[PDB]
RNA sequence: GGAUUUGGUGGAUUACUAGC
């Protein structure tokens, strides 16, 4: 009970920064190829 | 004749060492030339020379690093014709005479460091102008220990 | 200007100086090594016994220290000074004559410790800035401007007469007390070398016996 | 010298050739004056006999420094090539479980991976009869006070490609359609892209990333969804796991603006669910690095 | 800076080109040519000074190539910097 | 153990000799002064020939079919090594100069030039057993006013074609039959020809000269022969070709210039491609591939060699040596990782698995002395003799700060907290060491109290104790950390100018100048043993020498020490002639290494027959995966190595034990006996037969089974082979396995497994995570496109 | 019978494919 929580916890804002890594990313790279000479 | 004049006075191998320094205490001159064309208040000029200065002192070819002077007026070969390593084995009163240095050199007694040295005309820097020993078991480092009746032959002195 | 033995270090470096003692010491006196070891900054007390004066200047050299103080003593009482600046720096023998330790008085505390300001006064003879910048490079550069403890060097009569001050500051006056050492003191040669060397050039030397000896100040 | 073989004469006029991992002769000579003394070299090149009659010492040059020694007890014939040329190749994969790597050098993930960054960093780094002067650039304050090649450069610039087209008119003919285009083409129609994963392995690192931007892409996007279903029946033969993900991630770059904007077609995203329905297996090594990781840190700090 | 008596080579028509079109033209070709010297000097000392042989380290315009990459190269220029500093 | 062997050299890729591709054009051979180093582009990886030439190789030539490779000496001896067999099969003698040889491309002979004259000779059958005069000469000509500058093949072999550097050009056939066919020689050409050139069609002749003018030669009526038809120039305003390649095929020129610009050609249209100068020097020798695809230039003076494809716009291998030696080298916790110091100051990170540069530092102007790496892979410290010193980021590339003295001393060595908080340094102008912070640049303290120079200094891991090095013969341990301020001082003979520290962190072990190697305690100042290194050492006599090579006192020390990681043996090399291999219980030697074989360097024989470089070794390390040690030549830094595993070297073996006995214990499913059975062989392919044969329902069963002896020996087996093999989630499954069967113990045991641990997280790290990472990124993102609402 | 010193030649001192 305690280890499987915490590795569910983590995971949990584990999968926050990589989802807001690959989308920010592709923010980041849209505008690259539509605003950039 | 000044190039015989010095090659006499330091024992020099090839009457044709003289101006294989005189190029290159020339050429001292010339960099001094040139980088007092530059203005005077230039970071470059001012941080170049010193950084010269702390060279050619090292190397001991001249005896202060604060006269600027001293650049063009005190580099002469018979300035740098005297780090050279007999003439050191003479200063530190080594050998005898300055000769005598030559032949002990070339017979191989003298040493800088680990590894023993054989060309006679070793510039020695004034920093390692600590290092020169008689080189060790030799048949002259022994002879010196004898007259002190302090040899030691486990040592093999 | 400073002096050209002090000139290389004088307010880059901080010096480490040692108290040590003569051979043998009273109990008197090894007290008294250690005010002159507190009336310093940066001082550390080694017990001399059957140490040579060589192989302790020469094993002092090596491990790096700016200066070498050496005390002295007549029964208890201490008599005799030296400090002896080491790369082959001045040393100055002073006998000091007036002395009150500081634990014969009261268990009053403990010193301050802090880096103390300096008082010179009546040095005018160009011997004087000898004594001066021999003296002053024994405390530890720059101290603050808020500090409380000051050491003065005071020379009227050709004794130079230091004494060891606290001080607050009241709402109109400065109003100090005495912690520390008493001493009259007095220079009586000054060699060249360290106090090794005992062949050194002799800068100074008190003449005592000559027609105008009581004549002349710093004579 | 490497103690693998004992050479011993004897007085049946035999040199036999003993091998110490099988225990057996592995090559018998009869020789008619009998053999007193053989002795190797220190080095594995010469055998040296001396005979009984004759005066010199025959030397014996080895062959087994040369080639290969099969191991067979055929002695007693005159008188598993695995164990025979004592050498084994691995197997290509040992069950359809497992996850392989591709065969061969190791960077080929790497240089395959920041093939932009490189090419980037690998590049070396490099009038008028009437002067046309500003008011203010010459000696007019007052006009410049009440005064009120970007172009030019980009003009400049097509000139260079246009030169190089012209210095270039090979009337060479070269196919239309490229091998590759044409080997997805033909794996497409058959539904087995077997085939043409075995181009894919094959090609340089200089030919992939010439060739992945090289992907039609349109409204239907048919080659799109041919390539992700080639990348998706590899990962199900587990074979050379790190290229294919590889070969995934370098779409990504190349088309990641395409299929990003043409997100919930029902054609690509029934390769790409059909992508995930296969890509969620191989966590297992991810879950399998961590515990190899975590305890060999633990056991050999602590 | 000094005013020149001597006689201007350079035309009305080309000091103004010069305005028109490091640290100076001249004083960079002082220190190339005085580093090119002073190269030569550390050789020729060098060797004396040194107890093993040495190479001389130098021997004194279309695109140049350098021929060992600095960094890892692969990796981006972005990448070096530190979250941080942006 | 025992046996290695010279696996491979490192640092210098091309010194001097022709370069040429391979048939196949896979592997690039670039020739070394004294070697032939062979480059996989497809695989990323380098070997080179065990074989000695006696001197720098002037010419290499590869047969078409490759079954025999020939490198000429200045000096003219021949070797011929099969790309295969890695042997010599024969080395005969030439007795002149040779310049370049080409095998024909039937193969049948090989054209060889030397001087004037051109020779063709019969080429001995590979498959053919050696013999005692294998060398044939089929012809001679000595038709030429000058020697032949340069030699050209035609696809038959009739026809020979070398141009003089006189300025005429001849052309000779194969077989006599033909020669009334051609011998006509090319004349009129200015300057002098570098080569001679022909296209598929034998219509054609191209010729190129010195000048940089171009003509070509057609032969067409005025009863008519060998006008010219068109000339072609090139123009370049100080450059002269220097070295010229050409490929029919593609009709693509290859032109080497003083100048050093590269520039490309065809020759039936003569549009120049593109013009790139690879460096300031003059490229020396350039070849081309039978695609054509990749070009290799190399340039002597820079000592730099340089492929590039035509096709496409991306080098495949662009690397350049150290200019003149490495003084120091640097083994990262990784084994892939390498650092190797330069005269220059340059620094360059070499790569274990493959021989090529990652980066080069030019932070430090000075030559840089030490170079280490703290336990971390975050920084590397390099120790120079400009006076600074400076630290290295290795995810960044990049200073964090550059330390520096109070007074700007040179620094020789260095040492560095394992716990990466201290680094201290030492000198030779001022015996103080001086002691930095990592975080604050500022010299914590000047540790000091040595007369005369430190030489080396090193932390032990296990007990952060820095011990200093000393030329006053007596070795002090410094004790820094924490309130205690204590040295401990003992007293040393010689003057010390080698240091070890035992990974153990209770001996060091010491080089001094009598040749004498010392390992002394720590917790105690006395000495476990000391042995003896002034016998066993090979020295070598100079050109320039007046004593016998038997009584000089020039390389008779160590110049370095290096423990390896079991802790049970030293290497050490000085600047003589040769490394060792000491044994630290049994005090004796187990074998010595001869550097180099050169005459063209000066310390390598013993007796000269009846100033040049010294040969020295620099700085020795033994590698974490500890196969082999490198040692930083004047040569290069040389790799040995253990990685063929030919040798017989068995353990506990029975009557009953055979290699078909561990084949049946399969068949019999005892995979628990099969194992140990296939242990006891210690032989690597009897393990990959039953390592890849049990399966994973009784790995862990097999697991709990293994003894504990042989754990440390299983897990060192597992660290070589699962690096470069398909199988990833097998292998892992084992290291699951061996540290779950026995966690405690491994840990318990910490410093009897060192190797096993540093190899086994070595391909966890390099290629397990990688994959992990990218299936990672590769899953995050399918997320993110199907959470992410569609565009427009 | 024994010991010391020395003149001269030959063979080696890199790995053996014939002379013009």
């Amino acid at each position: 009970r305690v280890k499987t929580e915490l590795r569910s916890a983590l995971k949990s804002t584990e999968d926050d920064l990589g989802f807001n890594v690959q989308g920010l990313k592709f923010v980041k790279q849209q505008w690259n190829l539509r605003h950039n000479y | 004749h000044r190039d015989t004049q010095v090659m006499r006075t330091y024992h020099i191998q090839n009457r044709e060492d003289y101006h294989k320094y005189n190029r290159i205490c020339g050429d001292i001159r010339r960099l001094a030339n040139k980088l007092s064309l530059l203005p005077p208040t230039d970071p470059f000029r001012r941080k170049h020379e010193q950084l010269l200065l702390d060279k050619l002192y090292a190397m001991g070819v001249l005896t202060t690093k604060s006269k600027i002077s001293d650049l063009e007026n005190k580099v002469t070969v018979s300035a740098i014709c005297r780090r050279r390593l007999p003439v050191i084995m003479h200063r530190l009163k080594m050998a005898e005479t300055i000769q005598d240095a030559v032949k002990f050199i070339e017979q191989g007694h003298v040493r800088v460091g680990p590894n023993l040295i054989n060309d006679p005309a070793y510039l020695v820097t004034r920093n390692m102008e600590d290092y020169v020993t008689w080189v060790d078991n030799s048949k002259i480092k022994k002879t010196l220990l004898r007259y002190r009746n302090q040899i030691d032959d486990f040592d093999f002195s | 200007q400073v002096d050209d033995e002090y000139a290389a270090t004088s307010g880059i470096m901080d010096p480490r100086i040692i108290v040590t003692t003569s051979r043998d010491p009273s109990t008197r006196l090894s007290q008294f090594a250690k005010e002159i070891k507190l009336l310093f900054p940066n001082a550390v007390r080694l017990n001399r016994g059957n140490y040579v004066m060589p192989n302790l200047v020469d094993a002092c050299k090596k491990s790096g220290t700016t200066d070498l103080v050496v005390l002295h003593e007549h029964r208890g009482v201490p008599t005799s000074l030296t400090i002896s600046h080491f790369p082959h720096g001045p040393t100055a023998q002073f006998s000091l004559h007036n002395v009150v330790m500081r634990h014969d008085i009261i268990n009053a505390g403990n010193q301050s410790e802090v880096n103390p300001h300096l008082i010179f006064d009546n040095f005018t003879t160009a011997l004087g800035k000898r004594v001066v910048c021999i003296l002053k490079h024994l405390f530890n550069a720059g101290p603050k401007k808020d500090s409380e403890r000051v050491i003065t060097f005071a020379n009227r009569g050709d004794f130079i007469s230091v004494r060891q001050h606290v001080y607050v500051r009241t709402r109109e006056g400065v109003e100090i007390a005495e912690v520390g050492p008493r001493f009259e003191m007095r220079l009586f040669e000054l060699r060249l070398g360290t106090l090794e060397n005992k062949d050194a050039d002799v800068e100074w030397q008190l003449r005592r016996f000559i027609r105008t000896a009581n004549k002349k100040d710093y004579l | 010298p490497e103690g693998r073989w004992i050479v011993s004469a004897s007085l049946d006029s035999t040199i036999r050739t003993w091998d110490l991992p099988t225990g057996g002769c592995i090559d018998g000579i009869i020789v008619d004056n009998v053999a007193t003394n053989v002795k190797f070299s220190p080095n594995g090149d010469l055998l040296a006999t001396t005979h009984v009659t004759g005066n010199g010492i025959c030397i014996w040059t080895n062959r087994a420094q040369f080639k290969t020694v099969s191991t067979r007890t055929i002695d007693e014939s005159e008188f598993l090539n695995d164990i025979d040329f004592n050498t084994y190749t691995s197997l290509e994969q040992i069950d359809k479980e497992l996850l392989t790597l591709s065969i061969g050098p190791r960077s080929k993930m790497n240089t395959l991976l920041h093939l932009d960054v490189i090419r980037k960093r690998s590049k070396p780094k490099e009038l008028p009869f009437f002067l046309q002067l500003s008011g203010e650039k010459v000696g007019d304050e007052a006009s410049v006070r009440e005064g009120i090649h970007r172009r030019d450069q980009e003009a400049q610039k097509k000139l260079d490609a246009e030169e190089q087209m012209n210095k270039f008119k090979v009337t060479g003919r070269l196919g239309f359609e490229s091998h590759f285009t044409k080997q997805l083409r033909e794996g497409s129609q058959s539904k087995d892209y077997s085939s043409l994963l075995a181009t894919l392995i094959n090609f340089s690192p200089a030919a992939v990333d010439l060739e992945i931007r090289s992907l039609n892409s349109f409204e239907p996007f048919d080659e799109i969804v041919w390539f992700i279903d080639a990348l998706t029946q590899g990962l199900k033969s587990n074979k050379n796991f790190e290229l294919y993900e590889t070969f995934m991630s370098l779409l990504f770059k190349a088309h990641g603006d395409v299929i990003h904007a043409n997100n919930k077609n029902q054609d690509i995203a029934s390769a790409l669910q059909n992508w995930e329905d296969v890509h969620k297996k191989e966590d297992r090594l991810d879950d399998l690095v961590k515990f190899c990781m975590g305890v060999a840190a633990f056991v050999t700090t602590a | 800076f000094e005013l020149s008596d001597v006689k201007s080579s350079k035309s009305l028509a080309e000091i103004y080109e010069d305005d028109y079109t490091a640290l100076s033209e001249e004083l960079q070709k002082a220190h190339s040519e005085i580093s090119e010297l002073y190269a030569n000097l550390v050789y020729k000392l060098d060797v004396l000074s040194s107890v093993h042989f040495v190479p001389k380290p130098a021997s004194t315009e279309t695109p140049t190539i350098s021929m060992e990459d600095a960094q890892p190269l692969y990796m981006s220029n972005a990448s070096s910097l530190a979250p941080q500093e942006i | 153990k025992s046996d290695f062997k010279f696996s491979n050299l490192l640092g210098t890729v091309y010194r001097q000799g022709n370069i040429t591709f391979s048939d196949d054009g896979k592997q690039l051979l670039s020739p070394v002064g004294n070697r032939v180093s062979v480059f996989d582009l497809i695989n990323n990886k380098s070997f080179t020939f065990e074989y000695e030439h006696r001197k720098n190789i002037a010419a290499i030539d590869l047969n078409k079919q490759g079954t025999l490779l020939i490198s000429i000496d200045e000096d003219g001896r021949a070797i011929l090594v099969n790309f295969k067999a890695r042997n010599v099969l024969h080395h005969f003698n030439f007795k002149e100069k040779c310049s370049a040889v080409k095998f024909s491309p039937d193969g049948r002979l090989f054209a060889l030039a030397s001087g004037r004259f051109l020779q063709i000779w019969k080429t001995p059958d590979v498959n053919k057993d050696r013999q005692f005069a294998p060398f044939v000469r089929h012809r001679v000509h000595a038709g030429h006013f000058q020697d032949i500058t340069s030699l050209t093949w035609s696809q038959d072999s009739r026809f020979i074609l070398t141009t003089s550097k006189d300025l005429s050009a001849k052309i000779w056939s194969v077989d006599s039959e033909e020669k009334n066919l051609a011998a006509t020689t090319f004349n009129g050409h200015r300057d002098y020809v570098m080569g001679a050139f022909f296209s598929h069609d034998q219509e054609k002749i191209y010729t190129v000269s010195k000048d940089g003018a171009v003509f070509v030669w057609e032969f067409t009526k005025r009863k008519y022969s060998w006008r010219i038809t068109k000339k072609h120039f090139f123009y370049a305003n100080q450059a002269k070709v220097k070295c010229v390649t050409f490929h029919p095929a593609t009709r693509l020129l290859a032109v080497g210039f003083t100048s050093g610009e590269f520039r490309l050609y065809d020759l039936p249209d003569f549009t120049l491609i593109q013009q790139l100068s690879m460096g300031q020097n003059p490229v020396n020798t350039v070849s081309v591939n039978q695609t054509g695809e990749w070009l290799a230039f190399g340039s002597s003076k820079l000592g730099q060699l340089l492929v590039y494809e035509w096709q496409s716009e991306s080098y495949i291998l662009k690397q350049q040596g150290h200019f003149d030696s490495t003084n120091s080298l640097a083994y990262s916790p990784d084994g892939s990782r390498v650092v190797t110091a330069s005269e220059d100051g340059k620094i360059k990170v070499w790569d274990i698995t493959s021989g090529f540069c990652l980066a080069t530092f030019e932070e430090h102007t000075s030559s840089v002395t030490a170079v280490q790496f703290a336990k971390r892979g975050q920084v590397m410290f390099s120790s120079s003799l400009d006076g600074t010193v400076r630290a290295w980021d290795l995810i960044r590339y990049r200073n964090f700060r550059t330390f520096t003295g109070t007074e700007r001393i040179q620094f020789n060595c260095l040492a560095v907290d394992p716990s990466g908080e201290v680094v201290c340094a030492g000198s030779l102008d001022n015996f103080d060491i001086h002691v930095w912070s990592v975080q604050t640049g500022q010299l914590l303290d000047a540790l000091s109290g040595h007369e005369g120079p430190v030489s080396c200094l090193s932390f032990s891991q296990e007990n952060s104790v820095l011990a200093s090095a000393s030329w006053d013969k007596t070795i002090r341990i410094w004790s820094i950390f924490g309130r205690s301020q204590q040295v401990e001082p003992i007293e040393v003979y010689s003057d010390v100018l080698a240091l070890s520290m035992r990974p153990d962190g209770k001996e060091v072990a010491v080089s001094t100048l009598k040749g004498q190697i010392s390992i002394f305690n720590i917790e105690d100042a006395k000495q476990v043993g000391n042995i003896d290194c002034r016998k066993d050492i090979i020295s070598g006599r100079f050109n320039q020498d007046r004593f016998t090579a038997k009584n000089s006192e020039r390389s008779k020390f160590f110049t370095t020490i290096h423990y390896s990681f079991d802790g049970m043996a030293i290497v050490a090399g000085g600047n003589n002639n040769s490394i060792c291999l000491y044994d630290v219980p049994n005090e004796v030697l187990l074998k010595r290494f001869i550097v180099s074989r050169n005459m063209a360097l000066n310390g390598t024989l013993e007796f000269l027959n009846s100033m040049r470089p010294e040969v020295r070794v620099t700085s020795v390390q033994f590698s974490p995966t500890a196969n082999a040690f490198a040692a930083a030549s004047t040569e290069g830094l040389l790799i040995y190595s253990t990685n063929d595993t030919i040798l017989f070297d068995p353990f506990d073996l029975d009557v009953d034990v055979t290699p078909h006995s561990t084949v049946e214990a399969l068949r019999e499913k005892q995979f628990l006996n099969a194992l140990v059975m296939a242990f006891r062989l210690n032989e690597e392919y009897l393990i990959n037969k039953v390592y890849e044969a049990i399966p994973i329902k009784e790995i862990p069963l097999v697991a709990s089974n293994i003894p504990a002896i042989y754990l440390p020996r299983i897990l060192k087996f597992i660290g070589d082979f699962a690096i470069e093999s398909q199988h990833i989630e097998f292998n892992l499954i084992w290291i699951k396995a061996l540290l779950s069967a026995s966690g405690g113990y491994i840990n318990e045991h910490k410093y009897l497994f060192s190797t096993a641990m540093r190899s086994i997280q070595r391909f966890i790290v390099r290629v397990a995570k990688e994959v992990v990472n990218t299936t990672t990124d590769n899953k995050y993102t399918y997320r993110f496109l199907v959470s992410t609402d569609g565009s427009m």
